[PDB]
């Protein structure tokens, strides 16, 4: 989602924004990354060429079976303003950005970069025991808040301010706690990478007046600094920022020098199982995650009872699921998370039995499934449970004189998409409370 | 279409396919084994039990008395199906399949006279199987050995059954006809259609056998492919390379100027609209021609290959006595070349010109090749002959 | 699995 | 969508170079191409980053690898080029420095055939070790050449080559080629590429040599079916005689050794393995067309 | 003491393979392929009946044995009710092949075998073929008993007459007629009938069968095959093929009668000489010249370098050194490039490398 | 039954007759359907005329079946004069007798089978009593007998059968018999050479 995610924001940013940002020749080798890879084919032979080139050559290039691949290649390309048409003589010449161009061709070869990828210290320092450990415990900290359980630790107040702003994680001061909404708990489902980005876009968009084009081009940047070798510490902007970043655990400060993390790296692109688990028809549950984080996340739709070094075991109850769908979860993500993470032993099984199954009648094909039936059914029929009874707000209307007016008034309601109910029997409808002003204006006139 | 209208011999016509006449012969000329007919047939009051030609064919073939029977029967006595009613009820059905002969039952009172005969006819069959046997498996000279050895008669274990009158029981008579009916289908087998010393010897003692494979050591020298600066030059040469790689590299200088990169892209692309006018065009390919049309085209260049087959054949015999038929596809392969003219003049004042290029194009190849056939067969004719 | 649905009657 | 192993195979004889130096205004014209391959190798690796690169060199007496430097330092790219680019870089600076040396070294020694070939049999295996380590990417291959250096025989040279491309067709790895030289086109390499789907490309200058890199050369596994081969020349898969050493249209091969043969060799005997023929069968082969008396 | 337990297992296994020498075999081939289709092939010894596993397995081996083997042609026999059934002419085009078999997957196996009928069949198959093709036949047999019309013997007999070999793999058991069928036919070799022992093991079977057999010294059939080389030709306007009579865009010009055909390599339709391309020729070549085995080094020796020559892989330290060379270039390999270098790649980096 | 009408699609059945040349011709048959691969199963009486001369080797005989112990007639005049003559004069049980007489005609039966050392055959001796009689059998026929082997069924037997053929069709590595269970000249002399 992340070559697309991304992508959708940057097409976002104007035109005269984009520009500047392709002037650092590391950000363009990022965002050449990004593009599809039809994209990089053209713009890899336009870099070398100072020349115009017609449209029709660049549709030669490609075969005709690879046609639709071409027509999302050069969209995208006008999207971001990489590729600039010209008409003039009857022909439609496209040349790629003189930023954008100059950027990049001093990326490849050795030229002037003005220190965009930094410099070197010749300080290195051990990665599987400080930086590791630092960026895990700052992950694991901030992750453990957004899940819920108790933990000594606070995130910082800047951090703390963003996820109140953000979407994710709703925290309500009636009730004076932080609590996951459906949001949050797809935040947990997407892998670190997925993860990370989340974060770093809200930030993007929380940041007003520290310049856009500074802060994204420090995050690009930062994915081409390679984990350990600390670089000298680049406008002020900047520097807030990477104090920012910091507290975030993608960057480590001996305090002068600046260590970037393993999530740094992680950031620039991708790249028994830990966290597996075994659910049987008795509803118990049997995780084999010895991470802090993985129990936590387990108990927030799963009733703990006992746990061994080795292995943590629960069951699922009617507690358990009504207590995360009330909090916003949804029962397809219920299921998502306990098939994703299903045990080999289940894997195989469910294979034997598909086999069979195939054996028996291979002319009808079913999907594989992973988890029991029955299990995934109770917990569909429990969420259908809180949802038995359809409460809306509303007024009602009835008492018309005659029936004509009655009936362009129900009409009118349904074309706004605010009627309820209605009977033309009795002359009554209600309506939802949203559209009783404008059932009351159109009423009066 | 090549033996009507183009009259081609019809005998040389099958010259070329030979393996596909083959093949549907044997498609029909092969017979399974002989085997126990008349026990697959199982009765399974009222029992119903199946037939087939083919099991009717091979109850004849294996016993002959029941051909014997309903050869007599077949229009004469009764229709058909009567007969194998008939049969199966009667005791005849319930010998031949070995079955112990009960008491005397309904049976058949047709099929039963029949069997003074089918026994008669065994004997005969059990003399014609008779024969000198080997001496290393024969018993008849081991139980003569000693023709006066008079010992105590063995126990009634060891002989047949006999009834309380004295008769024989009667299993001694189904086992003879297990004996007989294997020895009939073994012989029949071999149809017009110093042994033992070596089998006896121990192999497992003898010398293994041995691989007697054939070596061959290729020689590779070939002839190379038929239509220098000196030493102190290549010292020269790389320690000037050696100087500039490490005095500085600089790869900006890599970028191309503006005329040369444009001449570059130029040539590039040339080639690539030469490729693509290729590969956008390289069930049946959609024609632009009309169907009957394109049908008939199909037909011409069916036959005008035909007729270069033969000749090539003929042409390349390497026999002398085939120049009188290489004469005649000779000509048959000239007139060809008048029949796709006639046609392209066809298509030029019945399509107008239109289709006429479309039609010439598909047939171009073809009458090129015919055309080639019959100058390299004038020049052959010219020089040798005279 | 049958959920979904309309019940039976 | 995925990463793609990008391997090198570049023929750095002293003698050919020099030959095309020579014969050109231009002299150490070897520098451009091998400046130009450090940014093309550039380019590769910005493509993405998952991927890897591998550059082999076949000198006078062997071959060696410039990339990546083997387990068992001068300044000669710009410090502040990007880290990921400036290791290989340096790396292949290095290499190809000690590699030059080495064959200065050797320079007394005579080297009587070249070894592409063997170059080539070590990418294939390079590429046969990534694909088993990794359970996962494509693999491709480039060849630079040079002819304008007179070779001595090339026959000896047919086998080898063309072993690579049932090789190189089992992994459905394209194998690409590109030729600096004063014949238009060889005979083996470019039948090479044309029977594994890979790019054959002939240059007449070493400048701008970037520009054709770039443009056709960079064409990775990944969308190779869609993007259509900028190669004009065509292959003509036919072998010289044994004999004649004539390129043959229509010819003989005795079904012993498998072996062509242009006309029936003198003696009713093979030359590669000595085994006698029947003289009525090669007496039918001679038999004249038959012709009306 | 696994580590070491493999090593020997390997010499074990490295010592069949120790012995090699270039035998000399016929390139060109005609094999008819005789499969039983019996009720003995609605066992359910090879998971899920034996019908299922032979017909699957017979579709890789026409596409290896056509791989391997270019310019051989091949032929489709099924034993089924009694009588040897064709299925497919012999030819040189594996897709004709591939689709006989697809076809026989649905058909039913019922009936007797017979080894007499496949075999007159086969007997026929193979007479038009030329004499310096060498014949060939690879019964699939799964029954144990076989019932045939006349004295089988005789048909034997016919066979070496023929020149036709005959490779027998058993499912079940031995059985006598086969046991003499293929040792009559071998000039007296034994080791031409196989009855497999397990799933795994038939796979191996119909690979090995893939590779050409050698000859015996004194059978004789040296002699020269006309061919020619056509060139691939581009064409605008799609013209009809002699070979199918069907409108096809592009094609090969036969450099004899100019005739355009589809594909190859196919015995060109108007002038019959075989019409194949250089690459053809020269997958066979591997087989005459094949690469001599690598010995593994001694651990007490010393070693050339740290790591490996073609693939450039670190040596483990480990007990007993894990690097073969080659003996005529003296360069040691890996236990990856051992394997490469002797099955798909067919020619060792070193020797190429090595200047004369 | 129609037992014998299954038979008949896997094999031609002979079967021995008191004439003797019948049974001649019987065994011709039986032998040329076993070599053309037809294959044949012969019944014949274990203590009768075929079982003493004739040889059921190689293709010949691949399995034996022992249908019951071949037991004397007990209630025979002659058979218990002779059995009481011998318990008085030899000292000699007349229960050891019978079963010594019984396990000699099935122990020639089924010695039968084997004419070399690579051929291979299935003896089975098919009856309850035969259990507690192993030790009565020639030493190497009970060497081969194992323990799990002496009370078996008939699904057991088939299936063991089924095993034992699969593998001893296939090929033995001629080192493993090399210098143990056959001997070149050299091994013969290296074992005279030991023995001194
Ligand atoms: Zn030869
Ligand atoms: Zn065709
Ligand atoms: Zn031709
Ligand atoms: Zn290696
Ligand atoms: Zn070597």
């Amino acid at each position: 989602s992340l070559k697309h995610s991304v992508t959708q924001y940057l097409e976002e940013i104007p035109q005269q924004v984009q520009n500047r940002l392709y002037t650092s020749p590391a950000t363009c080798l990022a965002i050449y990354r990004i593009l599809p890879p039809l994209a990089k084919f053209f713009i890899m032979a336009m870099v070398f060429n100072e020349n115009e080139v017609p449209l029709l050559d660049l549709d030669k290039w490609v075969n005709s079976n690879g046609k639709l691949q071409f027509q999302n290649a050069i969209k995208s390309m006008k999207s971001l303003h990489l590729l600039i048409p010209n008409k003039s003589s009857g022909t439609l010449m496209i040349n790629l950005n003189p930023t954008f161009k100059i950027s990049l061709r001093n990326a490849l070869t050795g030229g002037e970069v003005q220190n965009s990828f930094g410099v070197v210290v010749e300080e290195n320092v051990v990665s599987l025991d400080l930086l590791d450990e630092y960026s895990a415990n700052k992950w694991e900290t901030i992750l453990h808040f957004m899940v819920g359980t108790p933990l000594a630790k606070i995130p910082s107040e800047k951090v703390l301010n963003l996820l109140k702003h953000s979407k994710l994680m709703e925290e309500v001061n009636s009730t004076g706690e932080f609590k996951i909404t459906n949001e949050g708990f797809q935040f947990l489902l997407q892998e670190i990478n997925s993860q990370l980005w989340t974060l770093l876009l809200q930030y993007l968009k929380m940041i007003e007046t520290m310049d856009l084009v500074d802060v994204l081009h420090f995050i690009f940047m930062l994915g081409a600094l390679e984990v350990g070798k600390a670089y000298k510490i680049l406008s002020e902007t900047q520097r807030i920022m990477l104090q920012d970043m910091r507290d975030y655990g993608l960057v480590f400060q001996k305090h002068s020098i600046f260590y970037p993390t393993k999530l740094a790296l992680m950031l620039t692109s991708d790249t028994i199982p830990d966290g597996s688990l075994i659910v049987e028809t008795n509803f118990k549950i049997y995780s084999y995650s010895n991470s802090p984080l993985q129990i936590a996340v387990l108990s927030l739709f799963v009733h703990l009872k006992a746990r061994f070094v080795n292995m943590v075991l629960g069951q699922i109850t009617r507690e358990s699921i009504r207590r995360a769908l009330t909090n916003g979860i949804t029962a397809d993500q219920i299921i998502a998370y306990l098939e994703t993470h299903a045990h080999p032993q289940m894997r195989r099984l469910a294979e034997e039995k598909l086999e069979k199954k195939l054996e028996l009648d291979p002319n009808c094909k079913e999907p594989l499934q992973v988890l029991p039936p029955t299990v995934v059914d109770q917990i569909r029929l429990w969420q259908l449970e809180l949802d038995r009874v359809i409460t809306y707000e509303g007024s009602l209307y009835s008492d018309f004189e005659t029936s004509q007016e009655y009936n362009l008034l129900s009409k009118y309601a349904q074309d706004i998409g605010v009627l309820l109910w209605k009977d033309d029997k009795k002359k009554k409808f209600f309506i939802s409370k949203e559209g009783n002003s404008q059932v009351l204006d159109f009423a009066k006139r | 279409e090549t033996v009507i209208n183009a009259g081609l011999p019809p005998s040389e016509f099958w010259s070329t396919r030979i393996p596909l006449l083959r093949a549907f012969a044997l498609s029909t000329s092969q017979k399974v084994g002989p085997y126990n007919v008349l026990s697959t047939i199982k009765p399974v009051n009222k029992v119903n039990v199946n037939l087939s030609r083919e099991k009717i064919l091979n109850i004849f073939e294996n016993y002959p008395i029941v051909k014997k029977a309903y050869t007599d029967n077949v229009p004469k006595n009764f229709k058909e199906p009567e007969f194998w009613a008939r049969f199966f009820s009667s005791k005849l059905f319930r010998k031949l399949r070995g079955e112990k002969i009960m008491q005397n039952d309904r049976g058949d009172v047709i099929i039963d006279r029949y069997l003074t005969l089918d026994q008669e006819f065994d004997r005969k069959d059990d003399d014609m199987l008779l024969h000198p046997v080997k001496k290393i498996i024969d018993l008849d000279g081991n139980i003569q050995d000693d023709p006066v050895v008079r010992g105590n008669r063995p126990d009634f274990t060891m002989q047949p059954g006999v009834d309380i009158n004295g008769n024989s029981d009667g299993t001694v008579d189904i086992l003879k006809g297990m004996n007989r009916l294997s020895e009939k289908m073994i012989m029949a087998l071999k149809n017009e259609y110093n042994d033992e010393r070596n089998e006896l010897k121990i192999d497992d003692l003898n010398e293994s056998y041995k691989t007697n494979y054939a070596i061959i050591h290729l020689k590779r020298n070939a002839h190379e492919k038929t239509t220098k600066v000196s030493n102190q030059q290549m010292l020269q040469q790389l320690s000037l390379v050696m100087d500039n790689l490490i005095n500085k590299l600089d790869l900006n200088q890599v970028v191309p100027n503006n005329e040369v990169s444009n001449k570059i892209n130029k040539r590039v692309i040339t080639a690539i609209k030469i490729n693509a006018k290729q590969a956008k065009h390289n069930l049946e390919v959609k024609s632009t021609l009309p169907i009957d049309l394109l049908e008939s085209c199909r037909m011409l260049h069916t036959t005008c290959c035909e007729f270069l087959k033969h000749f090539y054949i003929h042409f390349q015999s390497g026999e002398q006595k085939q120049a009188s038929t290489v004469k005649k596809l000779y000509n048959h392969l000239k007139d060809c070349i008048e029949k796709l003219n006639e046609l392209f003049q066809d298509v030029l004042n019945g399509d107008g010109e239109s289709m006429s290029n479309t039609c010439t194009a598909y047939l171009k190849p073809v009458l090129n090749s015919i055309t080639l056939a019959t100058h390299k067969y004038d020049e052959y004719f010219n020089e040798y002959n005279n | 699995s049958t959920i979904g649905k309309t019940a039976l009657g | 969508e995925s990463p793609s192993l990008l391997t090198v195979i570049i023929e750095i004889a002293p003698k050919l170079w020099t030959t095309f130096d020579e014969e050109g205004n231009e002299k150490g014209s070897i520098i451009k191409v091998l400046e130009a391959l450090i940014v093309f190798l550039n380019a590769h690796l910005a493509f993405n980053s998952a991927n890897k690169v591998a550059v082999i060199a076949a000198y006078s007496q062997g071959i060696k690898y410039l990339y990546p430097e083997s387990t068992s330092d001068l300044k000669i790219i710009n410090s502040d080029m990007y880290r990921r680019f400036r290791n290989v870089d340096e790396t292949l600076v290095e290499e190809i420095y000690k590699l030059f040396e080495l064959e200065k070294k050797q320079i007394e020694q005579n080297s009587q055939r070249s070894t592409l070939a063997g170059a080539m049999s070590a990418g294939l295996t390079y590429v046969n070790r990534i694909s088993k380590e990794s359970v996962s990417l494509k693999s491709r291959l480039l060849v630079l050449t040079c002819g304008s250096g007179s070779s001595k025989d090339e026959i000896f040279q047919y086998i080898p080559i063309m072993n690579c491309i049932f090789s190189a067709t089992k992994m459905k790895c394209p194998i690409d080629v590109v030729k600096i030289g004063g014949s238009k086109e060889s005979t083996f390499l470019q039948q090479t590429t044309d029977a594994t789907n890979g790019v054959y490309l002939h240059v007449e200058s070493t400048e701008g040599l970037i520009q054709y890199l770039a443009t056709a050369m960079f064409i990775d596994p990944s969308l190779r079916p869609i993007i259509v081969k900028p190669n004009h020349g065509s292959v003509d898969f036919r072998t010289s005689c044994y004999l004649t050493g004539r390129v043959v249209a229509v010819g003989f091969i005795c079904s012993v050794c498998l072996c062509v043969l242009s006309i029936i060799p003198p003696g009713n005997k093979c030359p590669a393995c000595d085994s006698q023929f029947d003289e009525h069968v090669i007496a039918k082969l001679k038999r004249k067309p038959v012709v009306p008396r | 003491a696994s580590l070491v337990a493999s090593i020997v297992e390997a010499r074990k296994k490295r010592t069949a393979k120790k012995n090699i020498t270039p035998y000399q075999r016929g390139i060109i081939r005609s094999l008819i392929l005789t499969l039983d289709c019996s009720e003995a092939m609605l066992e359910k010894d090879l998971r899920p009946n034996r019908h299922a596993m032979i017909i699957q397995y017979a579709i890789d081996f026409v596409h290896e044995f056509f791989d391997q083997n270019p310019i051989s042609q091949m032929g489709i026999i099924i034993m089924r009710n009694g009588l040897a059934q064709l299925v497919s002419q012999v030819s040189g085009n594996p897709q004709d092949h591939i689709d006989a078999l697809k076809s026989i997957r649905k058909q039913e196996p019922k009936g007797n075998p017979s080894l007499q009928n496949a075999l007159e069949m086969a007997r026929g198959l193979l007479l038009p073929v030329p004499a310096h093709c060498t014949r060939e036949v690879l019964i699939v047999f799964g029954s144990l008993s076989t019932t045939d019309p006349g004295d089988i013997h005789q048909t034997i007999d016919s066979l070496v007459s023929e020149k036709i070999r005959v490779k027998v793999l058993g499912l079940s058991a031995q059985v006598a007629i086969c046991k003499e069928l293929c040792k009559a036919t071998n000039y007296g070799d034994e080791s031409f009938y196989k009855i497999l022992l397990d799933e795994t093991h038939l796979k191996e079977l119909f690979n090995e069968a893939v590779t050409p057999l050698p000859v015996n010294k004194i059978n004789k059939g040296f002699t020269l095959v006309k061919m020619g080389f056509p060139t691939r030709i581009f064409e605008d306007t799609p013209t009809f093929c002699s070979c199918h009579s069907k409108l096809v865009y592009g094609g090969y010009f036969c450099p004899n009668c100019h005739s355009k055909v589809c594909s190859l390599p196919t015995v060109c339709p108007c002038c019959d000489l075989m019409l194949i391309l250089s690459t053809h020729l020269a997958r066979s070549y591997h087989h005459l010249m094949p690469l001599k085995t690598f010995a593994e080094v001694p651990t007490t020796e010393k070693f050339r370098s740290e790591d490996c020559f073609s693939c450039q892989s670190r040596f483990p330290i480990l007990l007993t050194s894990s690097r073969y060379r080659c003996e005529d270039c003296k360069q040691e390999f890996c236990v990856d490039c051992d394997v490469f270098i002797h099955e798909i790649l067919h020619n060792c980096p070193g020797c190429e490398s090595k200047p004369v | 039954m129609g037992i014998l009408d299954e038979v008949w699609k896997h094999k031609l059945i002979l079967v021995e007759t008191p004439d003797a040349q019948e049974t001649s011709l019987a065994l011709e048959t039986y032998r040329k359907a076993c070599s053309n691969g037809r294959g044949a199963i012969l019944l014949s009486v274990a203590r009768g005329k075929v079982s003493e001369g004739i040889d059921f080797d190689h293709q010949y005989g691949r399995t034996v079946l022992m249908i019951g112990i071949p037991f004397q007639y007990t209630e025979s005049r002659i058979l218990k004069a002779r059995l009481e003559f011998m318990r008085e004069n030899y000292r000699i049980r007349e229960n050891d007798f019978l079963s010594f007489d019984a396990m000699r005609h099935a122990a020639q039966c089924l010695g039968r089978v084997l004419r070399g050392k690579d051929d291979y055959g299935v003896m089975v001796l098919a009856d309850r009593r035969f259990s507690r009689k192993r030790s009565q059998l020639p030493k190497w026929i009970a060497q081969g007998l194992s323990d799990a082997d002496l009370n078996l069924s008939t699904d057991m037997a088939i299936s063991n059968t089924k095993q034992f053929l699969r593998t001893m069709a296939q090929p033995t590595d001629p080192k493993d018999q090399e210098g143990v269970s056959v001997w070149s000249y050299e091994d013969l002399i290296k074992h005279q050479n030991s023995r001194k």
